[PDB]
């Protein structure tokens, strides 16, 4: 099911794409297996201009990080800089803190990213 | 554990500089009224 | 029980009901004979340490380390106590001697670290303190001497995360959070300083460093 899902965002069918990844969701039978899917179904859905629907996704896979005792992977680290982004046009400071040090621990350009992030919304806290 | 050498307070220049105009236009002041007296 | 809940009392931490360990350590020298205890000793050395009473280390823990010089507990708090009083001989030798002592242990590198910091060649430092991190990752003082040397060489913007890691690693311990704190000032952005001087000061009333700071 995961690899319909790119041949079909590779081609264009965003619409379609959104369906094949959530049939693959449900047959996985551990959650971990998830993280994968959860990131590239967000950018779906940012290509189709909802970004109230795809705060959902973000959520999962971020919590996914959590529920796996800090498994600190690759698709997170983007998970969370994209999070703390958003949630800095929310106006929400303070959440959005808590999020750029838990991603400190990433690649070299990961954890500069959330540096900056951390000191712009540490002074407006 | 290893403490950390506490900071210390530094003497600006703008502080000093302030001063130094405050003093000259104080001394200014008088030369004036040296002449007026 | 009569000795044994005393004892086992002696090794909680300091910080807090500190006159009542001193009561216990009064206790046990008396009708037990165990003043000559290193254990004692070492609680001793460690209430001195506290309270900065760096003299008084520097003579109990000399008086107890001519008995037994490679006291893996008691060392960390001479060297720390000798990097205060700022002497360089003394801490060479001990560094040098447990260098050919104690190869693989990380307190013989963590020691030459703190010589060649006390030295101020803090290039040398650096790698001295990494070796002694690696070789043992719940060695807090490593965490705090590598951030110190960051902090020193000149640049500032990775001994921040230096000293964020340092304080994500050892919840619980006041001082990591007081040198991010520190370093904070350094920075100037004291908004969030106030609260971490606040979450320090909680739990240290009396000593010069929070106050100072």
């Amino acid at each position: 099911w995961q690899v319909l899902g790119e041949c079909y965002s590779k081609t264009g069918n965003k619409v379609e794409a959104i369906k094949c990844y959530k049939r693959s969701i449900k047959a996985s039978q551990t959650v971990d297996q998830n993280t994968s899917i959860y990131y590239r179904l967000a950018q779906l859905y940012e290509e189709l201009e909802d970004l109230q629907e795809c705060k959902k996704f973000m959520m999962k896979c971020v919590d996914v990080e959590e529920l796996l005792e800090g498994i600190v992977t690759d698709e997170t680290v983007k998970a969370r800089l994209w999070l703390a982004i958003f949630e800095i046009k929310a106006g929400n400071y303070q959440l959005a803190y808590d999020y750029a040090m838990g991603v400190s621990s990433g690649t070299s350009q990961e954890i500069e990213e959330a540096r900056m992030l951390a000191r712009e919304c540490r002074r407006h806290m | 554990m290893i403490r950390r050498a506490p900071t210390t307070l530094q003497l600006s220049h703008d502080d000093v500089t302030s001063l130094i105009d405050d003093l000259n236009e104080q001394k200014l002041k008088q030369q004036l009224n040296i002449e007026k007296t | 029980k009569e000795i044994m809940k005393n004892l086992y009392k002696i090794n909680l931490s300091k910080y807090i009901n500190t006159e009542d360990i001193t009561k216990s350590n009064e206790i046990l020298a008396k009708d037990y004979k165990l003043a000559d205890n290193v254990d004692v000793v070492r609680s001793k050395v460690d209430i001195c340490y506290t309270q900065c009473k760096f003299n008084e280390c520097l003579e109990l823990c000399e008086t107890v380390l001519e008995n037994d010089e490679f006291n893996t507990n008691i060392l960390p708090a001479y060297i720390g106590c000798l990097y205060e009083l700022s002497n360089k001989n003394k801490l060479f030798l001990l560094s040098h001697r447990l260098a050919e002592t104690f190869p693989k242990s990380a307190i013989t590198w963590f020691s030459v670290a703190t010589y060649y910091m006390s030295l101020d060649r803090i290039s040398e430092a650096q790698k001295y303190y990494s070796k002694s991190s690696i070789l043992d990752p719940s060695f807090a003082a490593a965490w705090l001497g590598f951030a110190h040397t960051y902090a020193l060489e000149g640049e500032q913007d990775q001994a921040l995360t230096a000293y964020s890691t340092a304080s994500r690693f050892f919840p619980g311990m006041h001082l990591p959070k007081l040198f991010l704190g520190m370093q904070f000032m350094a920075m100037n952005s004291l908004n969030l300083a106030e609260s971490y001087f606040v979450l320090a000061y909680d739990i240290c009333p009396n000593d010069p460093l929070v106050l100072n700071e």
